[PDB]
């Protein structure tokens, strides 16, 4: 008179399928990519300019010299 | 041909990103007045030496003095 099943406490797991979360699409990306670019290229021309400035400086102190 | 431009897009859009960026390539020089300050940067950066020149009846301009007002307009640079 030992046998197993419960008279209750039963779920059940589910047999489902389900994990789309979404997830920042559709033209949303897109725009934070070249949002993200057009920074970088802004980040250029401050730098990549004034650079410029200082390299005919260093040509400068060669030609004050040099007779 | 409007459908053309969005029914290869959803099969290949491998070589389509290609073309866009291929084109706005060649048209952008044509473009901004960005360019040929491009070419003026790159005109008064100085390589060789400056030989002076001689006096000869002309005197046109730029004594012996360089930091008098003589030369031309290459000092909107440091303001730059
Ligand atoms: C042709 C005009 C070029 C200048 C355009 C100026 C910029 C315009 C901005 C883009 C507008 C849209 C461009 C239309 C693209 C149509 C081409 C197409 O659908 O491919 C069909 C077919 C597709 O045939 P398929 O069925 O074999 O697809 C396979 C495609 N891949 C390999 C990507 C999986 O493609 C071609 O015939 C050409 C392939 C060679 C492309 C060489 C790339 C050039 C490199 C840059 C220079």
């Amino acid at each position: 008179k030992q046998d197993m099943p419960p008279v209750g406490g039963y779920g059940p797991i589910d047999y489902k399928r389900n994990l789309p979360r979404r997830g920042l699409s559709g033209y949303s990306m897109f725009a934070v990519g070249i949002g993200a670019l057009l920074f970088g290229y802004w980040s250029m021309m401050k730098w990549n300019r004034e650079r410029r400035r200082l390299q005919i400086e260093d040509f400068e102190a060669r030609i004050a010299l040099m007779p | 041909v409007a459908a053309f431009l969005k029914n290869v897009w959803a099969k290949e859009p491998v070589l389509v990103a290609s073309f866009a960026i291929a084109g706005l390539a060649v048209i952008l020089p044509t473009l901004s007045p960005y360019t040929k300050y491009s070419l003026m940067i790159n005109r008064a950066t100085p390589y060789n030496y400056p030989v002076p020149l001689r006096d000869d009846g002309n005197m046109p301009d730029v004594p012996s003095h360089p930091q008098d007002p003589q030369g031309p307009s290459l000092e909107w640079l440091k303001r730059l």
